[PDB]
This record gives structure tokens, sequence and C-alpha cells, in this order.
């Protein structure tokens, strides 16, 4: 918990105030085009499940995962920015990302 | 309370 990207969004968004959570993706692309992605490249999702969609294209994304020293409550996050194909699974009605599955 | 929607969009959204 300190300044940088991951410390900084990990506890705005309360992943990090009661925990220390390993790893955590955001995706800095418009909500309407992430949730675009429920109709692209239907694939099977790592537990076989086929609810899970690829994106056509690579989107900008900053990987989180913490350090091998953070412990809560000083959670400490490596910041890792990439442009990567996201998998999410999806449901509802609206078709809606409920979880991220990878990027690739 | 936070549907999975939404709590997915808070947890990995940055629009």
């Amino acid at each position: 918990s300190s300044s940088n990207y991951c410390n900084q969004m990990m506890k705005s968004r309360n992943l990090t105030k009661d925990r220390c959570k390993p790893v955590n993706t955001f995706v800095h692309e418009s909500l309407a085009d992430v949730q675009a992605v429920c109709s692209q490249k239907n694939v099977a999702c790592k537990n076989g499940q086929t609810n899970c969609y690829q994106s056509y294209s690579t989107m900008s994304i900053t990987d989180c995962r913490e350090t091998g020293s953070s412990k809560y409550p000083n959670c400490a996050y490596k910041t890792t920015q990439a442009n990567k194909h996201i998998i999410v699974a999806c449901e509802g009605n609206p078709y809606v990302p409920v979880h991220f599955d990878a990027s690739v | 309370k936070e549907t999975a929607a939404a709590k997915f969009e808070r947890q990995h959204a940055d629009s």
C-alpha cells in the first residue's frame, strides 16, 4: 500500500482493504467494448464449461501480482502493463462478463 | 448488494 498503480487501484477498488489478493487484472478499455467480448469467439473455459469468450483484438491491461515480500496489512504489487486478448466467462441477460478466465 | 456483473466491473474495469 504505497504509490504505484496496482497498490493504489487494488486499495480503491476494495480488493486489498481487508486482505492482500495475490493477482488481479485491470482492463483499460471502455466498459461496453469489454462487454462486447461475450458475443465474440466462443471458447471452453479452463474448467471445461463453454461460456467463455475470447476477444478478437488485444486490449490494454495491467497485471497486478503480489511480491514475495507482501504481507497484510502492507500488500505490495508488481505492476506489468501489456496488450493481450482477454477471455471472460459470460452469464445472465444481458449476457455480460462475470469472471476473467485469462489473457493471451 | 453486489451482483456478479457489478463485481467483475469493480474488480476489473478501468475505463
